């Protein structure tokens, strides 16, 4: 297919968790969550990420337990059997902001937004993709293009045409730290969030593949050591023929 | 148990080669021997008369298909270009 | 050539033939490879056993 | 009071010696294609001028040139 | 007699691994089938740690997967090694079987040890097409759909076999728990064919790299071939633990991690890499029937090469156009895979026919033809006349 | 005294796998801080505790 169907190539950013002793910036967490509570939250789901995921790595215990209890979860009905609702706890999961999907393709305009707890993941390119497609939209679509009605370009987007108008502008949302949050700036953050949840094992597994790889080369090379020395009386075996008599 | 059908290889007594005569094997024990011996000298003289006998029957089946492989995906990539669609218009159509 | 001449084995013969010294080399580096495979072993069955024991949900319900 | 790094650094590359000659290339593409949808009787054509591929080489060198220095410059 | 000779199973074991005699000029390629033991070991292993917690329903599946990545301790690792092992030991089985067809260990004392591997060869391309069938992602779905309905292409039962096979009428919650069983299953029929395998290779022993007899000198199992088979188990777990730890979703394709949807298709449905050749061969050839036909011709062609190949002499040690046309079989093999991850577009197609055709026609054509002029090459070059 | 050495820890396979056991007891705890504080101390600024200090302070 042609360049505009495969899409445009995301560029190889310098994300700081690139590279095998590294980590993800968990202020970067914390701020790309806020990031995702005030604009990303109207339309996309985070279906798989639990509360208590979120304590210990960008909010404290109770930081996270006013976020749950600002919601409301459906409880075990009552003694009369009537439905009853509940404030949040840790156990619960963040919930979307539509009820089921035909309210989404209601409200954005027949395209249904995904689920973006594993989406860097299950996008090619991953963060580079999610950060370019957020900070992609040109001023204008090129000289050229027909595009339908009710959609935006953005030329990472494969095809070009994608349902997702620009959300990300400057200042629209204040960060608790005082960081200038201007588009870009979002977008590496919520692209920073949005790695977390697809892989909040990364900090644990890249620390476990130190300790492996160590002891696996050392295993290594010293099995090549053992293996030589078992097989030295063979390697230095020396044969002689004298031809026997004719009998 | 009963007897099975005849093999090619026997056991420690009777493998079923030739009669031996007139050979003398000698041998150290490595525990009086230096293992990592030579290994410098090996790693760099070994390792080149190896490749040197043993790389064009890799490397020249491996040049003619990345050569074809880059040579197809070259027109490929030139296909689905403005610059190219006169000739993919004829070329599927 | 006679039999009892046995060849040149000079090139890998280790000069001074202690047999403490050398036996002590090749036990220490089997120790090592010994100690490093039984830690790497424990450090599996580990994984394993506690990928049964129990799970955050449920313990979050706990 | 702080601007976007990253129109900063697409105008800063914009502004280069080849830079301006692949806007040049767009620029060109874009007023061949609007005087073809001038012309009378565009929309029967069956095979309609964009400039996606030049839009494309502008924003793949100004990819390449933004995205090793953009992470020093956001916090 | 010692007490490792004068047992039941003991004596098993000491025949098959402490007193065998093994040729003592076996390379490191002979090390490729202990390897795919350990493999198969470690996938038998990390997925009955997995079955533990997988629901196999279609609405269950792919969130019992993610309930594996989340929420179990060292989960990741579980569902990591799992993927990436089957990786793993399809590249070390292609590396045996490359192996077995570079030094002629299909040849004549060894034909049912071959056609033993050609079967434990089938059986574990069917294994990890269930296993990657019952993760239920995208192309999961529609990999499971297009293999399926690759089987309505016989003329007189082919709809009624894919409606028995997806249990239904297309790929559903019937499909799913099927795959899943039948997952589990296929590899206990696996490792019975192993050990047929070993039983079948036990009786002649093993080749060796020059091809001529290896009953004059030899070395027992224990203690030398033993070190030297956990080098490559260390090499192998290092490189393993590499692609668990630091680079696990590089092998797989992202759309395994979008739920399944009947309703959307991805835009290019490729299978798992190691599948990639024989899904060209398949689409290469402009029908279904003859396409999964001579898919089928194309891993049951290796059961004419111990009737093809015309030479006196064992193996492409010592000759020439052997070892290039080899190596020309390999990177041919290599672009096929590279061919069936592309879209079918312009010069695809006549490269996935022509790679087809040199395919088939390196053991049909090629092997016959080189073995009988290295032959006469062999004779001419060296007695007078 | 390397006829000491061995006589002490490489004679008997008792004593062998025995202190094989103590040095992976060992091996295992020494190891696992080590690869921990060098991990965290790689990564300064970024962890959860750094970032817990800097909206303490
Ligand atoms: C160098 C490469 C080379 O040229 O080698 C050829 C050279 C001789 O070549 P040759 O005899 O012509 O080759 C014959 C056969 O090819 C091989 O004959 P062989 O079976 O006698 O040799 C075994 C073979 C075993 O290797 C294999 O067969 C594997 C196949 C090759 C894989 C190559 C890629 C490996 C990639 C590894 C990383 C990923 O050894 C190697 O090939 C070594 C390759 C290792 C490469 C990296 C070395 C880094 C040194 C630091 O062999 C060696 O140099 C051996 C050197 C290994 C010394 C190991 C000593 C270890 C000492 C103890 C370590 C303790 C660690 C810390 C302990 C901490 C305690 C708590
Ligand atoms: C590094 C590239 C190696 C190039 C330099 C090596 C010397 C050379 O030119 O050998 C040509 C040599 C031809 O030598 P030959 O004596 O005519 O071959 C007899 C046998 O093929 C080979 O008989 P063998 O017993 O020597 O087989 C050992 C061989 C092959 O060993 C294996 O095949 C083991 C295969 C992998 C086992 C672990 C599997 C892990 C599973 C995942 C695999 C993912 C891929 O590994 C080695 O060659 C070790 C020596 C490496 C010396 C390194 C010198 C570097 C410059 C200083 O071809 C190879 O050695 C291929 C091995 C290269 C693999 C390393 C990558
Ligand atoms: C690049 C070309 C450099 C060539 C290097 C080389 O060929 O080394 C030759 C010797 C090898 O020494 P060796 O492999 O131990 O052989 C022992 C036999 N001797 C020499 C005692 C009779 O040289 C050596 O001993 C090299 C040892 C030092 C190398 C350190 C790592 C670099
Ligand atoms: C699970 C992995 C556990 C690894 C434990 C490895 C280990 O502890 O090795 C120790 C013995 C070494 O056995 P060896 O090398 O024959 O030494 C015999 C005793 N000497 C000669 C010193 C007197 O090794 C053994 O006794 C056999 C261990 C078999 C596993
Ligand atoms: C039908 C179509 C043609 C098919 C046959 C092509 C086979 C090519 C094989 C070439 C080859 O076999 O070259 C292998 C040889 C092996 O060198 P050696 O160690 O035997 O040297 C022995 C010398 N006394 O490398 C070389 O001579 C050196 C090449 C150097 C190139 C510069
Ligand atoms: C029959 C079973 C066969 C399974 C074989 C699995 C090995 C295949 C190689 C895969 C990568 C290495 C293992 C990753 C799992 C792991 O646990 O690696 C993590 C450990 C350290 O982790 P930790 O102690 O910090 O805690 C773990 C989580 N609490 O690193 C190692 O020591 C790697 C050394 C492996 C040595 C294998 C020896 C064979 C033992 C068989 C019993
Ligand atoms: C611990 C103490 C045990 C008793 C004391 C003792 O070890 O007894 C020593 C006995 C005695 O043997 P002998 O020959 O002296 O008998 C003389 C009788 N007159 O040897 C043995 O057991 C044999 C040991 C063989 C080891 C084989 C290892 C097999 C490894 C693979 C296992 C299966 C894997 C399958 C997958
Ligand atoms: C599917 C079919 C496959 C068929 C082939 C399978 C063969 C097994 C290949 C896998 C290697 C297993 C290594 C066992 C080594 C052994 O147990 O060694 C036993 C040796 C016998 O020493 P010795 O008698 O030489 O002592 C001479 C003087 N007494 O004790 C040792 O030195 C212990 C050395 C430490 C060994 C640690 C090994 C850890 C293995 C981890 C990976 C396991 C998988
Ligand atoms: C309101 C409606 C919003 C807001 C505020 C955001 N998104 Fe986005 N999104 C939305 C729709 C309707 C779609 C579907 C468009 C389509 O054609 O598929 C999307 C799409 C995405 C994607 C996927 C793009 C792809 O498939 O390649 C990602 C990733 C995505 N959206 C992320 C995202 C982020 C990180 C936001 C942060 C503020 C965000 N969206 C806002 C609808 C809406
Ligand atoms: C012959 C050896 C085996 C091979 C080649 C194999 C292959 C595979 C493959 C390729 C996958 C898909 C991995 C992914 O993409 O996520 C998979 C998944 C799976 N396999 Fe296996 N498998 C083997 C043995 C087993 C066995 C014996 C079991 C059951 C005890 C098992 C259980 C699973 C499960 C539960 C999954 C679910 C999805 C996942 O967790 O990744 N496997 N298998
Ligand atoms: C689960 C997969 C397999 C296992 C465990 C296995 C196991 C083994 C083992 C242990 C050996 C002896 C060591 C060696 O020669 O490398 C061996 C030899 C052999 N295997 Fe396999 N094998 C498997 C798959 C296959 C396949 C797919 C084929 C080919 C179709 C095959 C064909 C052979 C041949 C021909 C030999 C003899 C090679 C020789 O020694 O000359 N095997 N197998």
């Amino acid at each position: 297919m042609t360049a505009a169907e495969h899409g445009l190539h995301a560029p190889a950013y310098a994300w700081s968790h690139n590279g095998p002793f590294e980590t993800f910036d968990h202020a970067s967490i914390r701020r790309g969550y806020q990031v995702y509570r005030e604009v990303c939250a109207a339309c996309h789901s985070l279906d798989r990420v639990a509360w208590r995921t979120l304590v210990g790595v960008s909010h404290t215990n109770e930081e996270v337990r006013n976020m749950a209890e600002e919601f409301e979860y459906d409880d075990e009905p009552d003694e009369q059997g009537n439905p009853k609702k509940r404030p949040g706890k840790l156990s619960d999961y963040i919930p979307g902001p539509y009820p089921n999907e035909q309210a989404a393709r209601a409200a954005n305009q027949g395209a249904l937004p995904p689920d973006l707890s594993l989406i860097v993941k299950a996008r090619h390119g991953g963060c580079d993709y999610i950060f370019s497609l957020l900070t992609g939209y040109p001023d204008e679509p090129p000289a050229g293009v027909a595009l339908p009605p009710g959609s935006n370009y953005n030329p990472y987007f494969p095809g070009g045409s994608i349902a997702m108008a620009r959300v990300l502008f400057d200042d629209m949302v204040e960060y608790e730290d005082g960081t200038p949050a201007t588009t870009s700036q979002m977008a590496k953050d919520v692209t920073t969030f949005l790695n977390w949840c697809a892989e909040p094992e990364h900090d644990e597994r890249k620390r476990l593949g130190l300790k492996t790889v160590i002891i696996l080369s050392s295993l290594y090379l010293l099995s090549i050591w053992v293996k030589k020395f078992k097989w030295a009386g063979i390697k230095t075996r020396k044969f002689v023929f004298n031809p026997p008599k004719p009998r | 148990g009963p007897p099975s059908g005849k093999t090619y290889m026997g056991w420690w007594g009777h493998m079923g080669g030739p009669k031996q005569k007139g050979i003398t094997s000698y041998a150290v024990s490595p525990y009086a021997q230096k293992p990592l011996q030579g290994i410098f000298h090996n790693a760099v003289f070994n390792s080149f008369r190896r490749f040197k006998s043993q790389f064009l029957y890799v490397l020249i089946p491996a040049g003619i298909y990345w050569y074809w492989w880059k040579n197809g995906n070259e027109y490929n990539e030139f296909l689905y270009s403005k610059a190219g669609r006169e000739e993919l218009e004829r070329v599927n159509v | 050539k006679s039999t009892y001449r046995t060849p040149n084995f000079d090139d890998v013969l280790k000069e001074n033939n202690d047999a403490d010294k050398g036996r002590s080399y090749a036990y220490f580096m089997v120790g090592a490879m010994g100690l490093l495979s039984s830690a790497g072993a424990k450090s599996t069955v580990e994984t394993f056993i506690s990928s049964m024991t129990a799970t955050a949900d449920v313990l979050a319900m706990a | 009071e702080v601007t976007d790094q990253l129109e900063d650094l697409r105008e800063h590359f914009k502004n280069t010696e080849e830079g301006k000659a692949l806007v040049h290339h767009y620029e060109e593409c874009a007023e061949r294609v609007k005087i073809q949808q001038q012309q009378p009787g565009y929309a029967d054509l069956e095979h309609k001028e964009d400039c996606v591929e030049e839009f494309f080489h502008l924003q793949h060198y100004l990819d390449t040139a933004t995205a090793p220095r953009l992470f020093d410059k956001l916090k | 007699m010692a007490f490792r000779k004068s047992n039941v199973y003991l004596s098993l074991v000491n025949s098959y691994i402490i007193d065998s005699p093994q040729p003592s000029s076996i390379n490191y390629w002979w090390n490729m089938g202990s390897l795919l033991g350990l493999c198969l070991v470690i996938q038998i292993v990390t997925g009955i740690f997995m079955a533990m917690h997988y629901s196999s329903n279609i609405e269950l599946a792919f969130s019992s997967v993610e309930h594996i990545m989340r929420d179990v301790h060292n989960g990741y690792i579980l569902r990591y090694l799992h993927a990436n092992g089957a990786s793993f030991f399809f590249m070390v089985m292609f590396m045996h079987m490359a192996k077995g067809l570079y030094y002629g260990s299909y040849r004549s004392p060894r034909v049912t040890l071959w056609n033993v591997g050609v079967i434990i060869f089938i059986l574990t391309i069917a294994t990890a097409f269930l296993g990657y069938c019952c993760v239920y992602g995208q192309m999961s779905h529609w990999g499971a759909t297009v293999i399926t309905n690759l089987f309505s292409a016989i003329p007189f039962v082919g709809n009624d076999i894919v409606s028995w096979l997806w249990g239904g009428f297309s790929v559903s919650n019937p499909t799913i728990q099927r795959f899943f069983a039948l997952h589990y299953l296929v590899p206990f029929i696996i490792a019975a064919m192993v050990i047929m395998h070993l039983m079948a290779l036990h009786i002649h022993g093993s080749s060796n790299p020059l091809g001529i007899t290896g009953n004059l000198d030899r070395i027992p199992m224990h203690s030398y071939f033993i070190f030297k088979d956990l080098v490559t188990v260390f090499l192998f777990m290092l490189i393993l633990a590499l692609f668990v730890f630091y680079s696990p979703n590089t092998l797989g394709h992202p759309d395994n991690y979008i739920p399944g949807n009947p309703l959307v298709t991805p835009a290019s449905i490729v299978p798992e890499w190691y599948l990639l050749p024989f899904y060209a061969i398949l689409r290469s050839i402009p029908d279904k029937l003859l396409g999964v036909i001579t898919m089928f011709a194309a891993i049951l062609v290796l059961l004419v090469l111990p009737f093809t190949d015309r030479s006196v002499v064992r193996g492409n040690t010592f000759k020439v156009l052997s070892k290039f046309f080899f190596f020309i079989f390999v990177f041919n093999f290599v672009l096929l895979g590279q061919i069936g991850a592309c879209h079918v577009e312009v010069p695809y197609v006549l490269m996935g026919q022509i790679a087809t055709f040199i395919y088939f026609a390196y053991f049909l054509i090629i092997v016959p033809v080189i073995s009988t002029i290295e032959n006469v090459l062999f004779y001419i070059g060296r007695v007078n006349k | 005294s390397f006829s000491s050495l061995y006589k002490t820890f490489f004679k008997r396979n008792a004593v062998f796998v025995g202190t094989i056991f103590a040095g992976a007891f060992v091996f295992q705890t020494v190891f696992d801080t080590a690869i921990t504080s060098w991990y965290e101390n790689h990564n300064k600024g970024k962890l959860w505790k750094d970032v817990k200090a800097r909206i303490a302070a």
